[PDB]
């Protein structure tokens, strides 16, 4: 009593239901290190100027 | 300082718009009421500086300098109005201009109170020195003065630019108030020597020193009459005012590093002196004379002593206007006899009597006769040496002997004896050459009555 699957049966995409846990960690990869500080705040003119040789300005 | 800068800026506006047979008049005009106004910055204090803004200051040394800076451009303006008669209106218009932005130049470079702005400007002052000298110049060496004239300025100037920047690197400020302030000794070693040499080389070689002076007869010699006076009244006197300026960074290097170029100068003088006995030119003379009063100053500014200093500034301005009036007295002679040449003309007293009387005058002056200024700063410097060491009073009193005999020699060989009969076109003396000569020898007689307003900042 066996069914012969048809054309685009075996192809498909399943769900599987297992009890083995999902694996944490596969790539047994290391600590990301720590990004860059990535300050904020308001800006301001800056202090005296360009402050480049004899320009005030 | 923007009420001297600004005016002497609308003088270029002012020339151009004139019409083609006034712009002489408007000038000198207005160069002689810039020079008023140029007299308000004499009046300096015993404190610190006239501290104008962040950019401009004055001093007690900067103050006589700039005077005479700008009292130069109208006497610059009636030499040049002899020989540029035949010339078309836009070249006379842009000699005009040159004369303008040299002017222009000093005199933002003579207060400069950061010392990058003062190298700029300092190099700027260059250009139109260089085209002046190479476009209306009448001997065929002009080009050849020129270069030198450049050259030997930029060689010993390119170090300058690594060494001031450096400094900024390093002490974090070039502006002169902070740097005086925040002084701190130069220590013994192979690159504080280095940059010892960069900071004074390029003010030693404009002076100039001697062994580095091949330039200035060139460029005396085939200059017009205008570059001659620009080149010996003030250019001149960049290097000195730019080395006691720096100066206060280099102690105490400078007690031992002084020893090459003092000894230079010291036996520079007396070569150069001697020199001037033996020659056959009436410009190459002036300029070689003007070779051994800047040695002179040299070695007052090496000293580094207040009474070195006080003499360096009076002899800088009195040397500046002596200079300055020879020059104008040898190309009056030329433009008569069209020779430059000493004994090609001769007994030229019997002729031209007033001439005379000036020549005799300015000699008397190059010859440092007292009370002139001239004097003044020559015995300053001469006691300053003194105490450095007693010995040099010998080498300043041969060099004194030699500036006599061959300021009397100028005198007797131009003025004195029987005129020479080939020559029939010495016409009398015009108005304008007798005003040029008054008006550069009576701020002369005029300043020794207030000898303190030339002595300097340790005065
Ligand atoms: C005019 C109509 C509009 C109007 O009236 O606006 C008024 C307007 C009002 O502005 P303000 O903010 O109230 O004035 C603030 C104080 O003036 C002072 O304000 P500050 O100190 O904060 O800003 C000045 C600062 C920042 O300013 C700048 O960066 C500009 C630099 C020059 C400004 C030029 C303005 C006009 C140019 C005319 C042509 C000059 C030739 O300049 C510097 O840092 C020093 C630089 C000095 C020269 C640069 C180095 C090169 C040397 C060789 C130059 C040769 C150039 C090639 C040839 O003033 C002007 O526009 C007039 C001229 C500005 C002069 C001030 C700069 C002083 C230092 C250099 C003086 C050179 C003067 C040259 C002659 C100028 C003849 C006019
Ligand atoms: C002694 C004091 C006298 C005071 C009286 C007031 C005199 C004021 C004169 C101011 C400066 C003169 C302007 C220079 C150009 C002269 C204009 C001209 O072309 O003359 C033609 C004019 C008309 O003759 P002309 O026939 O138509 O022309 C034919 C030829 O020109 C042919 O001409 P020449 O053959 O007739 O010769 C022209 C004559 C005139 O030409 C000059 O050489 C005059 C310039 C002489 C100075 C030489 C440079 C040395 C540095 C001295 C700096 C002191 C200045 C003090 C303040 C001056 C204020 C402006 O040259 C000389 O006679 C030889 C002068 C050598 C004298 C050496 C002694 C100098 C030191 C004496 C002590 C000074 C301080 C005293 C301190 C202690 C006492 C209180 O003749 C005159 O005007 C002669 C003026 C008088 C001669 C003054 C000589 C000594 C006075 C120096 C300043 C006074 C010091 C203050 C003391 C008061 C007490
Ligand atoms: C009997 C009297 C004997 C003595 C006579 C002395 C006369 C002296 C005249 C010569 C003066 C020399 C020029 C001085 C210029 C430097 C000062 C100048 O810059 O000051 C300006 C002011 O200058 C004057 O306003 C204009 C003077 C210009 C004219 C001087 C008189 C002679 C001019 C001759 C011109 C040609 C005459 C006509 C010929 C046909 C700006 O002043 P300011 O920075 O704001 O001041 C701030 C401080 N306050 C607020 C207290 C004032
Ligand atoms: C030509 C027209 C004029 C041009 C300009 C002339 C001025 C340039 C002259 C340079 C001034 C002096 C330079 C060096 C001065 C330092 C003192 C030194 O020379 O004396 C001895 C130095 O010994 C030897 O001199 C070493 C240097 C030898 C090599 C230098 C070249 C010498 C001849 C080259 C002349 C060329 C000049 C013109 C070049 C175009 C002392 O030995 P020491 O106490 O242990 O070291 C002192 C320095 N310390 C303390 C920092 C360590
Ligand atoms: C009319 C012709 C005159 C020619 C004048 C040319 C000579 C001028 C004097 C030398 C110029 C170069 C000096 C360099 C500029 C100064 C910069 C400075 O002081 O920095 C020094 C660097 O010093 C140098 O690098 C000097 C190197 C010189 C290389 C170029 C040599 C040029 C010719 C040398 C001999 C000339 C001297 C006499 C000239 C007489 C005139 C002919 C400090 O080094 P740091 O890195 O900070 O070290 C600190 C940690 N220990």
């Amino acid at each position: 009593g066996w069914v012969r699957p048809d054309l685009g049966e075996l192809s498909k995409v399943t769900k599987v239901k297992t009890d083995r846990p999902l694996p944490e960690n596969p790539y047994h990869s290391r600590a990301r290190p720590e990004p860059n500080p990535e300050a904020e705040g308001d800006l301001k003119p800056a202090k005296h100027g360009s402050r480049l040789f004899f320009w005030t300005m | 300082m923007l009420k001297i800068i600004i005016p002497t800026t609308m003088l270029l506006p002012m020339t151009w718009m004139s019409k083609h047979n006034m712009i002489w008049i408007n000038a000198t005009v207005h160069s002689l009421l810039i020079s008023l106004i140029s007299l308000s910055l004499l009046n300096q204090l015993g404190e610190n500086s006239l501290n104008f803004s962040l950019t401009f200051f004055s001093d007690s040394l900067s103050a006589p300098l700039l005077v005479l800076t700008t009292w130069l451009l109208p006497l610059m303006l009636m030499a040049s109005q002899s020989h540029l008669s035949k010339e078309t209106t836009t070249r006379k218009k842009l000699y005009i201009t040159m004369l303008i932005l040299l002017q222009l130049f000093l005199i933002m470079t003579f207060t400069a109170t950061e010392l990058i702005l003062f190298y700029i400007l300092f190099e700027a002052t260059l250009v139109p020195t260089l085209i002046i000298i190479t476009r209306w110049g009448n001997q065929t060496e002009r080009l050849n003065a020129g270069l030198y004239f450049l050259f030997y300025t930029l060689a010993g100037s390119l170090p300058l630019l690594v060494a001031l920047v450096y400094i900024q690197n390093t002490t974090g400020s070039l502006n002169f108030l902070i740097i005086h302030y925040w002084s701190h000794p130069l220590s013994n070693s192979w690159s504080n020597i280095f940059m010892w040499l960069a900071c004074i080389m390029a003010f030693m070689v404009k002076m100039p020193l001697y062994g580095l002076h091949l330039w200035l007869p060139k460029a005396h010699v085939e200059a017009p009459i205008a570059g001659s006076m620009v080149l010996a009244a003030v250019l001149l006197k960049l290097g000195g005012y730019g080395m006691m300026r720096i100066t206060t960074i280099l102690n105490p290097l400078t007690n031992y590093m002084a020893y090459p170029f003092l000894m230079l100068s010291m036996w520079g003088m007396i070569m150069t002196s001697s020199i001037c006995l033996r020659q056959t030119d009436l410009k190459s003379l002036i300029a070689y004379s003007s070779v051994s009063h800047m040695a002179l100053v040299i070695v007052a500014i090496m000293i580094q002593t207040p009474w070195s200093f006080m003499g360096a500034t009076a002899l800088m301005i009195a040397h500046g206007l002596t200079s300055s009036m020879l020059f104008c007295l040898a190309n009056t002679n030329y433009e008569r006899v069209h020779s430059r040449t000493m004994i090609l003309a001769r007994g030229l007293q019997t002729l031209l009597p007033l001439m005379a009387t000036w020549w005799l005058v300015a000699s008397l002056t190059n010859l440092a006769l007292p009370p002139s200024i001239n004097l003044i700063g020559e015995l300053f410097i001469i006691t300053a040496s003194f105490s450095w060491s007693n010995i040099t009073i010998i080498l300043m009193g041969m060099n004194m002997m030699i500036t006599a005999l061959y300021s009397l020699y100028m005198l007797i060989t131009t003025q004195r004896g029987k005129y020479t009969h080939h020559i029939n076109n010495i016409k009398p003396s015009f108005t304008r050459e007798n005003a040029l000569m008054a008006l550069h020898i009576l701020p002369l007689l005029l300043l020794t009555l207030n000898p303190k307003m030339i002595l300097g900042p340790l005065y």
